[PDB]
């Protein structure tokens, strides 16, 4: 028995943008649609609206936001 | 099958594969916004013009 | 008609893209079942400063 198609989506253009826990080729089922847009420098409040069909209460998703600075200190 | 059709080590097995799909369903282009456009080609009755039908 | 459409194919409007790339960046180059694509497969590409930049 394989894991379900739980996925990591990564917006970064350098990597495979959708990956499943199963190792199923879910990124091939995107028809060449790509995530294209980054969160710009110094972006404050943002509202993200998702939609889901086929889910049950108690399942969670997550949003994950890196922190990469040009310098060891400053730049806030 | 390996007992019925024995093949020696290093036997070169020729095949022909359709990695185009022009005459049934494929894509010739698209957009990163909305995806690839699915299409078919058919040769019209003169043998020289190909129609393209979009799915 | 067959000979003429062989000459038609030699004289078609066409595009090509020769690219230099490392493996797994992000795609793996290898036969069907092991790579994302191989020789003869249909692959998309985008052109850096083309007027419609999502094409």
């Amino acid at each position: 028995t394989y894991p379900a198609e739980n996925v990591v989506v990564d917006s970064d253009p350098r990597e495979e943008q959708v990956s499943s826990e199963s190792g199923s080729p879910i990124w091939e089922r995107m028809n060449s649609v790509r995530f294209l847009h980054y969160i710009p420098p110094y972006t404050g409040e943002v509202t993200f609206k998702l939609s889901v069909s086929g889910a049950v209460p108690g399942q969670i998703a997550t949003l994950r936001l890196p922190r990469a600075w040009s310098r060891p200190w400053g730049l806030e | 099958i390996a007992s019925l059709i024995p093949l020696r080590h290093g036997c070169l097995v020729w095949d022909i594969v359709d990695n185009s799909g022009w005459g049934s369903e494929t894509a010739f282009g698209g957009s990163l916004l909305t995806g690839l456009v699915r299409a078919v080609m058919n040769i019209a009755s003169d043998g020289m013009t190909e129609g393209i039908d979009i799915y | 008609i067959m000979a003429a459409r062989a000459k038609q194919w030699a004289t078609r409007a066409k595009h090509s893209h020769e690219i230099q790339v490392s493996d797994a960046a992000p795609y793996i180059i290898g036969e069907r079942g092991h790579g994302h694509f191989w020789l003869g497969d249909r692959v998309g590409t985008t052109v850096l400063g083309y007027p419609d930049p999502y094409t």
